[PDB]
């Protein structure tokens, strides 16, 4: 069938500031079909204990998901979000960039 | 304002890993209410907000059982479809349903839909006046001529007219404290060279409530879409949402744009600039 | 509440 590519957005749920808690997102949306591998890195490597949301459609019928997890920034932390999906040659990788 | 209340079911094959993954969502308008997932542990229709949670326990029954129903149904669906489609038996194959309501401010129902999809395309739709089908293709066709003997746009439009916006009305006044509040956004825009003569201009609005929003830009007063990258509305995780908007500008020239935004949550639009 | 009339099939 028609087969498309996941919209990858890495971002934090509040203004991030060093040192106050906070949630790293790690949204996809416009893919299709369902199934997807989504992983949150910190410093290259996979976090443990991340949430996500109950998968849903927008009106084209294509898929959208957030994945989560509680985390402090520091300045000397790298957050990234590692998506695969059959639509890809290899995983995606997209950078948290805080200052966008 | 208005409001609207939607139930949005996936069904996955997942041929020789056992039966197919059934999932449901149900919102008010952006806010997430009710879930089930056929891999969960539960087995059972859970609360997603707070103001569902005083629902006893023969509410609960009932959505268990109609969400139960409903993955049964799609299972034989799967099948049949694959059939109409002379599809093999190895392939992984989906089934999407979306229905629900909207009411007006002063209550009254304002529309009804029911609308299913087959591999992420339109299949079978309920039309705008509740009584008759529109089969995307000729598979669909077969299914029309069954749901016409079956009078299943009369069994939709009870249901939409009825249980549909009578629950949605009871679901805004238990939940009243906060699905009637509108957030507006918090806007900013940021400002970044990209080399010695040109620079990217960001327009930021978060957390928002309800997700629609507009955001535009303008050069001496004309709408641009030349360079204008706007990302998806996306969920900050709170109840609230989150977009931007960007411009790439001639260096020096960052005061003749202008960011519009515009939410039902503003007392009036707004407009942003680079000072 | 979900709609528990219209489980008729494809």
């Amino acid at each position: 069938m028609i087969q498309r590519t996941p919209k990858i957005q890495v971002y934090s749920r509040h203004p991030a500031e060093n040192g106050k808690s906070n949630f790293l997102n790690c949204y996809v949306s416009g893919f299709h079909p369902s199934d997807i591998e989504v992983d949150l890195l910190k410093n290259g490597e996979r976090i443990e204990k991340v949430e996500h949301s109950d998968l849903s459609f927008s009106k084209d019928w294509s898929f959208y998901l957030l994945y989560y997890t509680e985390f402090t920034p520091t300045e000397k932390d790298e957050y990234a979000c590692r998506v695969n999906h059959v639509t890809l040659s290899q995983p995606k990788i997209v950078k948290w960039d805080r200052d966008m | 304002g208005s409001h609207s209340m939607r139930y949005f079911y996936t069904s996955v094959s997942r041929p020789g890993r056992g039966e197919p993954r059934f999932i449901a969502v149900g919102y008010v308008d952006d806010t997430q209410f009710v879930r089930f997932d056929s891999d969960a542990a539960s087995q059972r229709m859970e609360p997603r907000a707070p103001w569902i949670e005083q629902e006893g326990p023969e509410y609960w029954d009932q959505e268990t059982r109609n969400v139960k129903a409903q993955s049964q149904t799609d299972r034989v669906d799967l099948g049949t479809l694959r059939g109409y489609y002379n599809q093999s038996e190895d392939g992984s194959h989906t089934i999407q349903i979306m229905y629900g309501c909207d009411v007006g401010p002063d209550g009254r129902f304002l529309r009804g839909y029911r609308q299913d999809a087959y591999d992420g395309k339109d299949y079978i739709a309920l039309n705008e006046d509740l009584r008759s089908w529109t089969a995307a293709d000729m598979a669909a066709q077969i299914t029309k001529r069954k749901w016409e003997a079956a009078h299943a746009a009369e069994q939709q439009r009870a249901y939409l007219e009825g249980r549909c916006v009578e629950w949605l009305r009871r679901y805004l006044e238990n939940g009243k404290e906060t699905l009637q509040r509108t957030d507006p956004p918090k806007t900013h825009m940021t400002h970044h060279p990209i080399s010695d003569h040109e620079a990217t201009l960001r327009c930021w609005a978060l957390g928002f409530y309800p997700a629609e929003i507009t955001l535009t830009w303008q050069r001496d007063g004309e709408d641009q879409t030349q360079d204008t990258e706007l990302v998806e509305t996306r969920p900050a995780g709170d109840g609230t949402f989150q977009k931007w908007a960007a411009v790439v500008v001639p260096s020096g020239e960052e005061q003749r744009y202008t960011c519009h935004v515009q939410h039902e949550g503003l007392p009036k639009p707004l407009t942003l600039r680079w000072e | 509440k979900t709609n528990g009339n219209a489980f008729i099939g494809k």
